[PDB]
């Protein structure tokens, strides 16, 4: 659903931050209290977690766009491998606050890679 | 070298707003 879906992406933020933070924290030779560090590794891991859920929930928008372009040189799993690539671009630079669905913004990121993959084997 | 999903999230998001969040997040942990 378009709701679990910014959650997701909230999700995915703030596992990002709580990863840089903990990298630079460690940069300048400081480290967190243990309460906190556990806290921060949690929204790490929960961070992943939701980036491989996005990922996971959008698969199959993959497939049903690699089945428009099936039997034209490429092979299905090959059509398949680049939309996912073209899949997790789009999750990497999907911007929740915009208000448009990600399914919806991650539809062009799924054809471009596909269809440049297409014209470049050949 | 390609941007990596940091570099991407800093183009769109400023360290104040990460804050807030991160923060939005602690909370729900600790509620409970």
């Amino acid at each position: 659903n378009a709701e679990e879906e910014v959650e997701l992406a909230k999700r995915i933020e703030a596992g990002l931050y709580a990863t840089q933070l903990m990298t630079e924290l460690s940069e300048r030779g400081e480290k967190l209290p243990a309460a906190q560090r556990r806290d921060m590794m949690w929204i790490c891991r929960d961070g992943d977690r939701a980036k491989n859920h996005l990922l996971e929930a959008n698969l199959r928008l993959v497939v049903s766009l690699a089945k428009r372009y099936t039997g034209r040189g490429m092979a299905f799993l090959d059509l398949i491998q680049e939309g996912n690539l073209g899949l997790i671009r789009a999750v990497e630079k999907f911007d929740y606050t915009k208000g448009y669905k990600f399914s919806t913004y991650a539809t062009w990121w799924i054809r471009q890679a596909i269809t440049r993959a297409m014209a470049d084997q050949a | 070298p390609p941007r990596t999903h940091w570099d991407m999230l800093l183009e769109r998001r400023s360290i104040e707003e990460l804050e807030e969040l991160l923060k939005e997040r602690l909370e729900l942990i600790r509620s409970r």
